[PDB]
C-alpha cells in the first residue's frame, strides 16, 4: 500500500476503507471506519497518513504500516464532512460540512479544537484549495461560491446563480481556469487574473456549458491543465477539452436498455499521474479504470457490498 | 352441467334486442341453477318469475360460476362474452356486463382477461358507447398507465370534456405538452378545450408551412368564429369560394352566414345562408333570422316551428344524460 | 395608493378622496370599509414611522394627537361598514377589536368606541368572543369597563354563547383572569344561574374524564424522573411533585379515585414522608427511599395503563350519569338564528383511543335525536386549533363568496373546537373518515405488503441514511422511490368506492380539497403534515387537516430534522390524482384559492395578526425563539409576503400562477423532500 | 305539444346549471366480506327487496 508509489483507496457505505492495487486490481487491505459512513477520501501530499471524512469525526489512517487504528480522530464536529482539503506543506488540513463553518485544523499541534473558522450562510458543500496556497474556495448549498483569503480573511461571495445548490468546484494546478458545478447540472468556469500578492482574484466567466441534464456531482481539472471530468447522477462521466469545451470522451456506465431504472449513480473522477487513464466511482458499488482517448475500462474494480461514495489517486515520487 | 350453458354461449342467432335479452334472462337463470353456494341456488325459483332478483344475483351468480370453472369452461365463456360484447351490441345487456367487469375487478380473483390487456379497450368502447363515461375514463386511463398515446390523450380529453371536467382535460393538454413538444398536439385539441387563441396561432403555422386544406381551413374559421372576429372570418370567405367543393361549401355556408351577420352584410348572408342546409338547426335559425331581417314574419314563425322540430333529437339525446 | 403608495404625501388626498365618495354615497359599504381601513393603515404607518425614528416628549404628544386625530375617523367608519355590511363584518369587527385595545384608554376614543357600540347590533360580536375574551384582564380600567358591560349584554343575550370560554376563564391560574371571569359570572347568575351552575359542572367533570389521577402521576413522575436522573433538579423535583399531594390532600371523590387511593394513595403518602425528611435533612439515603417507591408505583400504573381500554361513567364521574336533559348547550353547536340543540344525556361508555395522548370518545345526544361524538383531549393547548378553525371559516366564506370557487365547490372541512382549559378540551369528532396512515397501512397489509418497504430499502442500501450527506440522502430516496409503486392510495381508493362514478367524484373532491388545504395551509405557515396528521373521508374523499399544533415555519425554524416543504405534495397523493398529475385539478384548483386569498389580503392579515398579537399565544414564538414584538411583526411580514407573492424574492413582486408554480416544484423537489423527518414520510 | 314544451323551456331562460343545482351497496358487500358470507348477505339483501312493497303480494 505505502510501499507501492500508487495508492488507490475505495470506500462507501460498508464502513470499510480497501486500497485497491491499479496494476492488479486487488484488495490489498481494510480498515474499519465504524459509527458512520465515510463522506470524502483524502491523501496528503507527503504521503504519510491518508484522511477520511465521514460524520462528525475526521479520521487519519497511516498509509505505511498495515491494519493500524485511527491515529487521529478529529471530533467536536456535527453535521457532517462533506470534503477536506490539505496544504502542500502538510501543516493545515481543511474541511467542510453542512453546519455552514469551514475549519482550519493544524495536524502538529495537539489542540483538539481547529486553527481558524469561516462561517456562512447556507450549508458547506465543497472546499477546494487554490495552488497559490493564499485562498480557499468555498461552496454552499445556497449556490453562493466564497474565496476566502488565508491572510487578510477578505472573503469575496459570488453567486453564479440564484437558489441552486453547488456541489462541487476544482482549480487547476496552472490556475488558469476555475470550474464550479450545481444541481442543475451546469458547469460555470472562470478565468482567474493573474493575480498573487494583490489578491483581487477576479473570477470573468467565460462559458455556461450545459453539462448535464440532472445533478452533477464532481468536477476536477486534470494535472496538466487541459483535461476537466465532470460527473453526475445521469451516470455518465463527461469529459471537456479545457481549450475548446467539448465533449471529447463520454464515459457512460449505462446499461444500454430501457429496462433498467436507477442502475447508479457515479461521483468520482481521478486522472492519472499523466493524465492518460483516469478513475472513476460508481454507486453499482463498481470503481472503474477508464482510457481517455478511447473510453474503455481497462480494469475494474469490485468486492464493495454497498455503493461507492469516494476514491484516492496519488502518483507522486 | 355445461351443456345449455355452452348453448346459451356459442348460440348468436339474434337479430333482436328481444333476443339478446332472453339470452341475458336464461344466461342468469342457469348461472343462479348451477351455483355451487345453495344460498344462490334457492333463490332460481323466485327469479324465474321475477327478473329482477334474477339481475341483481347476476354478480355474484357469475363469481360463482367463475371460479368452478377450471380455466377451460372458463375460456369458453370469456369468448362468448367478447362475441356478445363486439357483436350486436345493446345498452342494457352491455350495461350489465360493464357492471359485472367492475365487480370483478373490485373482487379479489381479478378482472376478467378478455382479447388480452383484460379487455381494457373493448370495455372502453362499450362504456363510450353506452354512455357510461365514469368507465370510459377509467378503463382509458388504464391504458394510459400501460402506455400513453396521443391518440389515448384525444379520447381522454373528450371523455372529460363530456364530463364537464376542463381542467382535467387541460391538465390532460399541459402532460401532452410537456411529454411531446408541439408537433404531436392537433389543434383540434385546443378546439375541444376552448383555447380559441393558441388553436389559432396552431392553425395559422400549420396553414403556413403545409398547404391550404379545407379541414384546416374549416378549423381556423371555427376558432375566427368563436373568438368573434368577423371581419377576418369575412375576408377567408370571400377569398375562398370558387375554390371550394360543394362539400366544404355547405360546411362553409354556416360560418360565413354566421360572420356576414356579425357584420351587418345582408345580401352576403342571404347568399350564404341560401347554401347551408335546410336540414340543420343552423340552416333553419339563419334562415328565420333573414326573414326576420326582412319582416316575413308568417315565413320565419314557419321556419322557427321547423327549427325546433329538427332540434328534438338533439335536445332529447342531450337531456337523456345529466342537465 | 397602487401608484404612489404610503407616505406622507399620499395620505391627505385619500382621506380627501375617500372622504367626498362617502359623502357622495352614504349608504356604500365599500366607500365606507375603504375609508376606515385606510384611516387604520395611516395609524400603523404613523405609529410605525414614530417608532423608527423617535426610539432609534414634545414629538411624543405630537404624534398621541395626530394618532388620536386619524384613529375616531377610522372607529366611526368601521362601525358604520359593520352596520352597512351586515353579515361579512369578520374583518371590521377585528380591526374594531385591534383599535380599542390599542388606543381605547384615552378618552376620546372611548368615547367614540361606546358611541358605535350603542349604535352596532349585539349579535356581531358573537364572532369576536374569543378575541374579547383573551383581553378580559387588559390592565387599562377604562377599556376593561366597556369590555365587561359589552360581556353582561352577550350574556343577556344569547348567554350559550359564552358560557363555555366564561368557564374555562373562570378556572385560570392567574387572578386577574379568574376575577373577571367570576366578576362576570356573578352578572350572569342574577340572569339565569342554571346555565352558570350546569356550564361549571360539566366543565369540572370533563376536565376529571380527561385526566385522570393516576395519569397525572405518571405524567409527573415521567418528568420528575427526567429532572432527577437526567438534570438533577432536586428543587424542581419536589416543585413538580407537590401538586398531586395537594390534589391528593381534597380527598378520593369517585370511586375510580377512591380506588386509587387504597392502591397507591398510601405509597404515594410514604414517599411524600420521605421527601419531608429529606427536606429537613437531605440524605441521598432518605431520598432514593422514595424514589424506590415511586418507581414502584410507576411501574405499577405502567402494567395497568394498557388495560384501560374503555372507561364507564358510573366509576369515573357519577354526576355525568346523572345529568339529564340539562338546558346547556351541545359545544360548538349554538347558533344565533337556529334552535338550540341542548344536551338530552350523555352515553355511560367512553371509549378511549389507545394513542399517546389516549383521547377520550365522548357521544353527546342532543334534544333533537342525532348523536353528537367528540374527542376529549388532554394536555394540550385548543386555543390555536380555534384560532385556525376561526380563519378556516373566514376562508369557506370567501371561497362562498367568489363564483368561479363555489362553482367547483371550494371549501374547507372543518369540526367545532370547545377548548376547555389550558391543558384539556373538547374536538368534534368527524365521521366517515380514517387516517391516511390507517388506510396506507390497511391496503398494505391486505396485498401483503411490507408497511414499511421503502425504510427497509433505503437501510439496506445506506444503513446510515440518516448521517448521509445530501446527495447521499437524495440518490437513496430516488432509488427508494424508482424500485417502489407509488400507486397504493389511488389503488385502495378505487376498490374501496362502490361505482365508477362515485369513484370519480369521490377524486375529484379529493383533488380540490387537497389543493385547497395545500395552498390555505401554505399561507398560515402550517407544517408537520405527516400522514396521521391528515384524514381522508371515505364518503365525500375531502381532505381533511388535523392537529394544528406547529404553525407560522415551526417546523422550519426548529433546529432538529428541520422541514422544507411547505405543504404535503407526496408522490403517492400526486398519483392518488388524475394520471396527468399536478398539471390538471391540482393546478387550476391552487390558482384559484391562491388568486381568492390574495384579493382578500386585507381580511386574511386582519384574522391572522389578532391571534398573532394575542399574548395568550405568544408562548409558542416564545417557545420557538432561542423580543416578543420584534417576532410577532416578523411573522406577520413573512405571511404579508405570501399573500402578496414578494415571499421568494423581496425585490421581485410575483404573480400567481408563477408563484404556484414555485411551490409545487419546491413541495415536489426531492432535495427538500429528503430533509423531512423519516416519520413525516416523504417517500409515501 | 313537444314544439309548446320547448318554447316554454326557451321563455323561461336556459338556466344555469350550477343554479338549478342550489334549485335542486352490494359491491361494497363484496368489498367487506369474503365471497363465502357475501353469497347470503347478497342474496338476503335482494330477497328483502322483493319483501317490502306490493311486490310480495305475487311472490
Amino acid at each position: 500500500v505505502g510501499s507501492d508509489p500508487v495508492i488507490l483507496a475505495t470506500a462507501g457505505y460498508d464502513h470499510t476503507v480497501r486500497f485497491w492495487q491499479a496494476h492488479s486490481g486487488i484488495c490489498t487491505r481494510t480498515v474499519q471506519h465504524q459509527d458512520s459512513q465515510v463522506n470524502a477520501l483524502e491523501v496528503t501530499p507527503d504521503r504519510s497518513m491518508i484522511a477520511a471524512a465521514g460524520y462528525q469525526h475526521i479520521r487519519m489512517y497511516d498509509l505505511n504500516s498495515n491494519n493500524p487504528n485511527p491515529i487521529i480522530s478529529y471530533d467536536g464536529v456535527n453535521k457532517n464532512i462533506a470534503s477536506v482539503g490539505f496544504h502542500e506543506d502538510g501543516r493545515w488540513m481543511y474541511t467542510g460540512g453542512e453546519d455552514c463553518t469551514a475549519r482550519i485544523w493544524d495536524l502538529r499541534s495537539r489542540n483538539l479544537q481547529c486553527q481558524r473558522i469561516f462561517q456562512v450562510n447556507a450549508p458547506i458543500n465543497c472546499v477546494c484549495l487554490h495552488p497559490n496556497q493564499a485562498e480557499l474556495i468555498v461552496g454552499d448549498q445556497s449556490g453562493a461560491i466564497h474565496i476566502w483569503d488565508l491572510k487578510t480573511d477578505h472573503n469575496e461571495q459570488l453567486i453564479p446563480e440564484p437558489e441552486v445548490s453547488i456541489t462541487s468546484a476544482h482549480i487547476d494546478p496552472d490556475a488558469s481556469y476555475m470550474a464550479a458545478v450545481n444541481s442543475t447540472g451546469n458547469c460555470y468556469v472562470w478565468n482567474l487574473t493573474g493575480g498573487i500578492g494583490d489578491e483581487v482574484t477576479q473570477l470573468i466567466p467565460k462559458t455556461k456549458i450545459p453539462a448535464h441534464t440532472r445533478y452533477a456531482l464532481q468536477c476536477r481539472f486534470s494535472p496538466d491543465s487541459t483535461l476537466l471530468a465532470t460527473c453526475s447522477a445521469d451516470q455518465t462521466c463527461k469529459i471537456w477539452r479545457t481549450s475548446n469545451f467539448s465533449l471529447m470522451t463520454e464515459l457512460s456506465i449505462k446499461s444500454g436498455n430501457p429496462g433498467e431504472s436507477s442502475r447508479g449513480w457515479m461521483w468520482g473522477c481521478a486522472f492519472s499521474g499523466d493524465s492518460q487513464y483516469i478513475v472513476t466511482a460508481s454507486s453499482d458499488n463498481l470503481a472503474r479504470l477508464w482510457c481517455v482517448e478511447t473510453g474503455e475500462i481497462k480494469r475494474e474494480y469490485g468486492g464493495h457490498q454497498k455503493a461507492v461514495v469516494c476514491l484516492a489517486f496519488n502518483d507522486s515520487v | 352441467s355445461t351443456i345449455n350453458l355452452q348453448k346459451a354461449w356459442g348460440a348468436a342467432r339474434r337479430v333482436s334486442k328481444d333476443d339478446w335479452l332472453e339470452w341475458l334472462r336464461r344466461l342468469s337463470l342457469e348461472l343462479l341453477k348451477d351455483s355451487s353456494s345453495p344460498s344462490l341456488r334457492s333463490c332460481w325459483a323466485l327469479a324465474q318469475a321475477y327478473n329482477p332478483m334474477a339481475r341483481d344475483l347476476f354478480n355474484a351468480a357469475f363469481v360463482s360460476c367463475w371460479s368452478e370453472l377450471n380455466e377451460d369452461q372458463q375460456d369458453e365463456l370469456i369468448r362468448s362474452i367478447e362475441l356478445a360484447l363486439t357483436s350486436q351490441d345493446i345498452a342494457e345487456v352491455t350495461q350489465t356486463l360493464l357492471n359485472l367487469a367492475e365487480f370483478m375487478e373490485h373482487s379479489d380473483k381479478g378482472p376478467l382477461p378478455l382479447r388480452d390487456d383484460n379487455g381494457i379497450v373493448l370495455l372502453g368502447e362499450r362504456a363510450a358507447k353506452c354512455r357510461a363515461y365514469a368507465k370510459a375514463l377509467h378503463y382509458k386511463e388504464l391504458e394510459f398507465q400501460k402506455g400513453p398515446t396521443p391518440a389515448i390523450l384525444e379520447s381522454l380529453i373528450s371523455i372529460n370534456n363530456k364530463l364537464q371536467q376542463p381542467e382535467a382535460a387541460a391538465g390532460v393538454l399541459e402532460y401532452a405538452m410537456k411529454h411531446f413538444g408541439e408537433l404531436e398536439i392537433q389543434a383540434t385539441w385546443y378546439e375541444k378545450l376552448h383555447e380559441w387563441e393558441d388553436a389559432l396561432v396552431a392553425y395559422d403555422k400549420k396553414m403556413d408551412t403545409n398547404k391550404d386544406d379545407p379541414e384546416l381551413m374549416l378549423g381556423r374559421m371555427r376558432c375566427l368564429e368563436a373568438l368573434g372576429e368577423w371581419g377576418q372570418l369575412h375576408q377567408q370567405c370571400c377569398e375562398k369560394w370558387t375554390l371550394v367543393n360543394d362539400e366544404t361549401q355547405a360546411k362553409m355556408a354556416r360560418m360565413a352566414a354566421a360572420a356576414a351577420w356579425g357584420l351587418g352584410q345582408w345580401d352576403s348572408m342571404e347568399e350564404y345562408t341560401c347554401m347551408i342546409p335546410r336540414d340543420t338547426h343552423d340552416g333553419a335559425f339563419y334562415r328565420a333570422v333573414l326573414a326576420l331581417h326582412q319582416d316575413l314574419f308568417s315565413l320565419a314563425q314557419q321556419c322557427i316551428d321547423k327549427a325546433r322540430d329538427l332540434l328534438d333529437a338533439e335536445l332529447t339525446a342531450m337531456a337523456g344524460e345529466s342537465y | 395608493l397602487n401608484l404612489q403608495g404610503i407616505n406622507e404625501s399620499t395620505i391627505p388626498k385619500v382621506l380627501q378622496y375617500y372622504s367626498a365618495a362617502t359623502e357622495h354615497d352614504r349608504s356604500w359599504y365599500k366607500a365606507w370599509h375603504a375609508w376606515a381601513v385606510m384611516n387604520f393603515e395611516a395609524v400603523l404607518h404613523y405609529k410605525h414611522q414614530n417608532q423608527a425614528r423617535d426610539e432609534k416628549k414634545k414629538v411624543t404628544e405630537d404624534l398621541s394627537k395626530t394618532l388620536l386625530m386619524y384613529t375616531v375617523p377610522a372607529v366611526q367608519g368601521f362601525f358604520r361598514s359593520i352596520s352597512l355590511s351586515r353579515g361579512n363584518n369578520l374583518q371590521d369587527t377585528l380591526r374594531v377589536l385591534t383599535l380599542w385595545f390599542d388606543y381605547g384608554h384615552w378618552p376620546d376614543v372611548n368615547e367614540a368606541l361606546v358611541e358605535g357600540v350603542k349604535a352596532i347590533q349585539i349579535d356581531t360580536w358573537l364572532q369576536v368572543i374569543p378575541q374579547l375574551i383573551a383581553r378580559i384582564d387588559t390592565p387599562r380600567p377604562l377599556v376593561g369597563r366597556l369590555i365587561h358591560q359589552l360581556l353582561t349584554d352577550i350574556g343577556r343575550y344569547h348567554p350559550q354563547a359564552l358560557i363555555y370560554p366564561l368557564t374555562v376563564a373562570s378556572k385560570s391560574t392567574t387572578t386577574a383572569r379568574h376575577n373577571a371571569a367570576n366578576k362576570i359570572l356573578k352578572n350572569m347568575c342574577e340572569h339565569s344561574n342554571t346555565l352558570v351552575q350546569q356550564a361549571m359542572m360539566v366543565s369540572e367533570e370533563l376536565i376529571r374524564v380527561a385526566i385522570l389521577w393516576h395519569e397525572m402521576w405518571h405524567e409527573g413522575l415521567e418528568e420528575a424522573s427526567r429532572l432527577y436522573f437526567g438534570e438533577r433538579n432536586v428543587k424542581g423535583m419536589f416543585e413538580v411533585l407537590e401538586p398531586l399531594h395537594a390534589m391528593m390532600e381534597r380527598g378520593p371523590q369517585t370511586l375510580k379515585e377512591t380506588s386509587f387511593n387504597q392502591a397507591y394513595g398510601r405509597d404515594l403518602m410514604e414517599a411524600q414522608e420521605w421527601c419531608r425528611k429529606y427536606m429537613k435533612s437531605g440524605n441521598v439515603k432518605d431520598l432514593t427511599q422514595a424514589w424506590d417507591l415511586y418507581y414502584h408505583v410507576f411501574r405499577r400504573i405502567s402494567k395497568q395503563l394498557p388495560q384501560l381500554t374503555s372507561l364507564e361513567l358510573q366509576y369515573v364521574s357519577p354526576k355525568l350519569l346523572m345529568c339529564r336533559d340539562l338546558e346547556l348547550a351541545v359545544p360548538g353547536t349554538y347558533d344565533p338564528n337556529q334552535p338550540i340543540i341542548r344536551i338530552q344525556s350523555i352515553a355511560p361508555s367512553l371509549q378511549v383511543i389507545t394513542s399517546k395522548q389516549r383521547p377520550r370518545k365522548l357521544t353527546l345526544m342532543g334534544s333533537n335525536g342525532h348523536e353528537f361524538v367528540f374527542l376529549l383531549k388532554g394536555h394540550e393547548d385548543l386555543r390555536q386549533d380555534e384560532r385556525v378553525m376561526q380563519l378556516f371559516g373566514l376562508v369557506n366564506t370567501l371561497l362562498a363568496n367568489d363564483p368561479t370557487s363555489l362553482r367547483k365547490n371550494l371549501s374547507i372541512q372543518r369540526y367545532a373546537v370547545i377548548p376547555l382549559s389550558t391543558n384539556s378540551g373538547l374536538i368534534g369528532w368527524v365521521p366517515h373518515c380514517d387516517t391516511l396512515h390507517a388506510l396506507i397501512r390497511d391496503y398494505r397489509e391486505k396485498k401483503k405488503i411490507l408497511l414499511n418497504i421503502e425504510h427497509r430499502i433505503m437501510l439496506r442500501m445506506a444503513p446510515d441514511y440518516d448521517h448521509l450527506t445530501l446527495m447521499q440522502k437524495v440518490e437513496v430516496f430516488e432509488h427508494a422511490v424508482n424500485n417502489t409503486a407509488g400507486d397504493d392510495l389511488a389503488k385502495l381508493l378505487w376498490l374501496k368506492s362502490p361505482s365508477s362514478e362515485v369513484w370519480f367524484d369521490r377524486r375529484t373532491n379529493y383533488t380540490r380539497s387537497l389543493a385547497v388545504m395545500s395552498m390555505v395551509g401554505y399561507i398560515l405557515g402550517l407544517g408537520d403534515r405527516h400522514p396521521s396528521n391528515l384524514m381522508l373521508d371515505r364518503l365525500s374523499g375531502k381532505i381533511l387537516h388535523i392537529d394544528f399544533g406547529d404553525c407560522f415555519e415551526v417546523a422550519m425554524t426548529r433546529e432538529k430534522f428541520p422541514e422544507k416543504i411547505p405543504f404535503r405534495l407526496t408522490r403517492m397523493l400526486t398519483n392518488a390524482m388524475e394520471v396527468t398529475g399536478l398539471d390538471g385539478n391540482y393546478r387550476i384548483t391552487c390558482h384559484t384559492v391562491m388568486e381568492v386569498l390574495r384579493e382578500h389580503k386585507d381580511s386574511v392579515m386582519a384574522v391572522l395578526e389578532a391571534f398573532v398579537y394575542d399574548p395568550l399565544l405568544n408562548w409558542r414564538l416564545m417557545d420557538t425563539n432561542t423580543a416578543l414584538n420584534k417576532k410577532a411583526i416578523q411573522i406577520i411580514n413573512r405571511v404579508r409576503d405570501k399573500l402578496t407573492g414578494r415571499d421568494f424574492s423581496h425585490d421581485d413582486t410575483l404573480d400567481v400562477p408563477t408563484q404556484v408554480e414555485l411551490l409545487i416544484k419546491q413541495a415536489t423537489s426531492h432535495e427538500n423532500l429528503c430533509q423531512c423527518y423519516i416519520g413525516w414520510c416523504p417517500f409515501w | 305539444t313537444r314544439r309548446e314544451a320547448i318554447r316554454v323551456l326557451g321563455l323561461l331562460g336556459a338556466l344555469d346549471p350550477y343554479k338549478h343545482k342550489v334549485n335542486i351497496e352490494m359491491l361494497v358487500n363484496m368489498g367487506n366480506l369474503p365471497l363465502d358470507e357475501f353469497y347470503p348477505a347478497v342474496s338476503m339483501v335482494a330477497l328483502m327487496r322483493i319483501f317490502r312493497d306490493q311486490s310480495l303480494s305475487h311472490h
